[PDB]
């Protein structure tokens, strides 16, 4: 099937019409999402098949035909680009400035943007395209807002 | 069955609509995958 790189949407048919649980990022022939998008289940692309090749869900992440390949790291300075993928609607790049999740085992960037549901999965990225990491785990905090991490995953 | 289509190239925009805040937040990771708010 297609193994471009690039973004894309991961539909089902088994709900009402053809639903966008989620988004994934194709990169050397390896296909990324969350694992909450998916719960480690085999894609389809046209003809052809993706299997789960590695998948964490405590990091919430799923590599499928090999292992994860994306490794580039937010500066923690700089601002970044969340490549949003939402339900029905075309892609669309939003600008934002990072703020921090402080952890017992350390901080991670964390991007402060409201998507629905389906956008999980959709990629963030640095001033050169790079893939720092997956927008959709995070949290809900005071107001109502929702605040995902930039998950990501290790590079072997 | 899931499926999976093209939704476009990474690249980055120049000119993008720029929002959103920075929060810095304490949070606590369980081994479901879950985050939450510390307090
Ligand atoms: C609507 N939510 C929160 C879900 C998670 C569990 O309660 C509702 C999102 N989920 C993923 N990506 C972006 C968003 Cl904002």
């Amino acid at each position: 099937g297609e193994t471009t790189d690039g973004v894309y949407r991961v539909m089902t048919r088994r709900l009402l019409g053809s639903t966008q649980v989620g988004v994934g990022v194709m990169q050397e022939g390896v296909f990324h999402t969350m694992w909450h998008v998916t719960k480690g289940a085999a894609l389809r692309s046209g003809e052809g098949r993706l299997d789960p090749y590695w998948g964490d869900v405590k990091q919430d992440l799923v590599s499928y035909c090999g292992p994860w390949k994306l490794d580039a790291a937010w500066d923690g300075l700089s601002e970044v680009q969340l490549l949003a993928v939402p339900p029905g609607e075309r892609a669309k790049n939003i600008q934002t400035l990072p703020g921090i999740f402080k952890t017992k085992d350390g901080d991670i960037g964390a991007v402060a943007l409201d998507y629905p549901a389906g956008t999980s999965g959709s990629p963030i990225l640095d001033k050169c395209g790079r893939v720092i990491g997956l927008y959709g785990n995070g949290v809900v905090i005071k107001n109502g807002s929702y605040v995902s991490a930039i998950t990501q995953g290790k590079r072997e | 069955d899931m499926y999976i289509e093209r939704a476009g190239d990474i690249t980055w925009e120049k000119d993008a609509e720029v929002t959103g805040n920075s929060p810095r937040l304490d949070v606590a990771l369980d081994e479901s995958g879950d985050f939450s708010l510390v307090e």
